[PDB]
């Protein structure tokens, strides 16, 4: 009854969760022209400013992912922002979807660190200026954290959009309860919901930039 | 252990003297300087400079600009572009010119020629607090 | 006997306030290093502040161990 | 980075106003003597 | 005088020149001005030397040149790593002042 | 079913073959996890 | 927690892969930045 | 029984005091790096405080690992 | 049973001591950034103080994890 906005949506027995995951790309029109409209002029600028941010820090092999790590910050920042609409089912609150964006991009990042350049990837586990006599303890950290980075991504994003929606939905129910009670209090609980919606707008973008930065930093440490 | 050197462009107050502490008004905030202080180098802002002789007796000059440079061998070289002892400044013109400076800012809106007013304001604001 | 067994919890949980002092003594003796690496000719007076701070925080770390010994034995 | 440095000025221009301010607050017994011992006469071609 | 001599051979290699040096005893107001137009000139000088006549006695003097370091050499020297509370701005204010000093000390000698 | 080659795979050809080759090796790991998680449920 | 109902996971995994890897990228390959002229 | 059960909850909640001896040892050696990078001419005397601070914050951590091994083994 | 029950709250609350070594490794590797932004020519000597502070703060974390795995499986 409380987690209702996270159950897979179905209308007329049809799994409507597919027309919701495939919609974000519909808000990004493209054109071959040279001078287009305001939408594609602002979007092609954001993609320019974004790609120059995540990708500048990479070498030539890391920059071959400049289509992936840009088409990923565009898909997470548009799925989150389409979740703040009323009653909307944002599929980034799903541990299934988030585990499907996290494991491949991570596994495909350490594999290229183990299928090639492996002898160099063996040197990140042991920092440069490290004395020896307590190495058999540090080996646990750099591996067990590596083995849990793919689950850090998918849960840092799941637990931040879920908890952001749960809070806005509870504080919302508060204003509904104090509506039939002292009303000058309703307006102070509501203005908390407004400052909270401006926060959930920012955390809708920040959680997209951090997800695609930590996938970038994993890549930078394997190319 | 300390080798002070306090000198105006036309006057020398200390030279190689052995004082124990100086209190200078650096741009990054004032700090006191005893022997073996960490090597630094700064640039002053309008404010007092208290010099503690070995006898514990002070001496208070009002520098206006310059550059103190504590060195690795505990030598100090404080050079003030205009360092007048407090017995030469007056309180009336400081408070008055500060008002002539403050009142002239609001009538100004250009970023450059207003920046020169705030520097004159703080130079006079640091004056009233030094005298009394 | 649920009370005598409860004393082992109230006395084992009161003694975690000591983890406050132990963190306010590393701040004091970590500020004595930052304040002595700047003006080392004050080593005398700084150390007489890193003792007034050490003996005022570690007093709060003893008020906890005072109640830990007030529940465990004085009751 | 202070405000005047953001405003284009330099520490020489900062020091010229701070030192002018001190002299402008000197008393008349010393203000005449102090202004000519530090006044400027050089000129640019 | 120093301009009217070298104005023939090296005239385009000439950033700026000054006047009124000599009539009145040189004061810091004169050295401070000369330092400004040495900064309000758009010349990204990376090294400098000032040549003056070092006074020794009534009978004889010697010509001398004092080095003038810019920011990128005083901020990059690994002997300046001991100097505390230093960032690349408090060195700029310190290099701009030490340009008016070495000019003032030169105008008195 | 043409232009599914031209518009849909001709562009993605240099990526789906060379650049994302190790992605799919990871995407197989993921599919093994999802089925296993659903197998124990 | 309805995120744990693993019966509707393949309904979230496949239309994501069909978007993050084929439809969103295809629309990026259409966004090109030509080099400036002389 | 009820006692031998609570003896494990008290000895567990008491060794949380080490969480203040881990944030102190961190701040001491966090200022040894800041203080020594400012005045590297004092390496031997700054390090002679980072050993005192290490031993004095870790002395409040032992006071918790001791009261843990008192409810757990002594009584 | 009440032993196998309480030995889970004990070993479950003893491991909060790692909260110390979480913020002790964050300060050591936090101040190493400030110690390096100041004197970058000491990068080899600074980083050898960070690894000393990272291994002595985390060692206090292990002493807690060691106890939680002592009142669980050892006895």
């Amino acid at each position: 009854n409380l987690f209702a906005s996270f159950i897979a949506p179905t209308i007329l027995g049809l799994p409507a969760a597919v027309l919701i995951i495939l919609f974000p790309p519909l808000l990004i029109p493209t054109s071959k022209y040279l001078i287009n409209n305001r939408l594609i002029t602002t979007q092609q600028w954001l993609i320019k400013l974004t790609s120059k941010q995540m990708m500048t820090m990479h070498n030539t092999k890391g920059r071959t992912w400049s289509l992936m790590l840009v088409s990923l910050i565009i898909f997470i920042a548009t799925t989150n922002l389409l979740g703040l609409l009323p009653h909307s089912f944002t599929p980034t609150t799903q541990l299934s979807m988030n585990l499907a964006m996290a494991i491949p991009l991570w596994a495909g990042t350490v594999i290229m660190g183990f299928r090639s350049k492996i002898k160099n990837a063996l040197a990140h586990f042991l920092p440069q200026g490290t004395p020896t006599p307590l190495i058999p303890m540090l080996v646990i950290i750099e591996t067990i954290s590596l083995l849990i980075q793919p689950m850090a991504l998918a849960v840092r994003l799941t637990a931040n959009i879920t908890a952001g929606h749960l809070l806005m939905h509870l504080i919302g129910s508060a204003t509904l309860a104090m509506s039939t009670i002292n009303l000058p209090s309703t307006l102070i609980i509501f203005t908390i919901l407004i400052l909270l919606t401006i926060l959930e707008i920012a955390v809708a973008l920040i959680q997209a930039y951090v997800f695609t930065l930590l996938v970038s930093l994993y890549l930078h440490d394997n190319t | 252990q300390m080798s002070f050197t306090f000198a105006s462009p036309t006057q020398v107050f200390f030279n190689g003297a052995n004082v124990r502490q100086v209190d200078v008004p650096t741009l990054t905030g004032a700090f006191g300087i005893l022997a073996a202080h960490v090597p630094t180098l700064q640039v002053l802002r309008p404010g007092l400079v208290v010099v503690h002789a070995e006898d514990g007796t002070t001496s208070k000059y009002f520098v206006s600009s310059g550059s103190i440079a504590v060195n690795a061998d505990s030598s100090v070289q404080l050079l003030a572009e205009e360092a007048v002892t407090l017995d030469m400044l007056d309180l009336g013109a400081a408070k008055a010119n500060l008002e002539k400076a403050q009142a002239e800012l609001v009538g100004t809106a250009d970023e450059a020629t207003r920046a020169e007013i705030q520097i004159r304001i703080e130079a006079n604001e640091a004056l009233v607090k030094a005298l009394e | 006997d649920i009370d005598t067994a409860a004393k082992f919890i109230g006395a084992g949980a009161a003694t975690v306030g000591v983890a406050g002092s132990g963190a306010g003594i590393g701040t004091v003796f970590g500020s004595l290093i930052i304040g002595y690496a700047r003006n080392p000719s004050l080593k005398q007076q700084l150390f007489s502040y890193a003792i007034l701070g050490f003996a005022l925080s570690e007093a709060m770390g003893l008020f906890c161990l005072m109640v830990a010994f007030l529940i465990l034995f004085a009751m | 980075v202070a405000y005047w440095r953001q405003a284009g000025l330099s520490y020489i221009r900062y020091s010229q106003i701070c030192a002018k301010a001190v002299r402008d607050a000197l008393k008349t017994e010393f203000k005449a003597n102090a202004e000519k011992t530090s006044g400027s006469n050089v000129k640019i071609v | 005088k120093i301009r009217g001599i070298l104005y023939r051979t090296h005239s385009d290699q000439f950033l700026v020149a000054f006047k009124e040096v000599g009539r009145k005893p040189p004061t810091f107001g004169d050295a401070s001005v000369i330092a400004l137009e040495l900064l309000n000139s758009g010349y990204e000088f990376d090294e400098g030397s000032i040549i003056f006549n070092k006074f020794r006695s009534v009978i004889s003097y010697k010509t001398e040149e004092k080095p003038i370091f810019s920011l990128n050499t005083v901020a990059s020297a690994d002997s300046m790593s001991i100097y505390d509370d230093i960032d690349a701005d408090v060195l700029q204010n310190y290099q701009e002042y030490n340009l008016a000093n070495i000019i003032y000390y030169s105008l008195k000698e | 079913l043409q232009s599914i080659i031209k518009n849909i795979w001709i562009p993605m050809k240099p990526y789906y073959t060379k650049v994302y080759q190790e992605i799919w090796i990871g995407m197989g790991l993921m599919g093994f996890i999802v089925y296993k998680i659903r197998a124990a449920d | 927690m309805p995120q744990l109902n693993t019966t509707v996971w393949p309904t979230m995994i496949t239309p994501m892969l069909l978007t993050l890897f084929l439809i969103t990228q295809l629309k990026m390959l259409n966004t090109n930045y030509h080099l400036p002229p002389s």
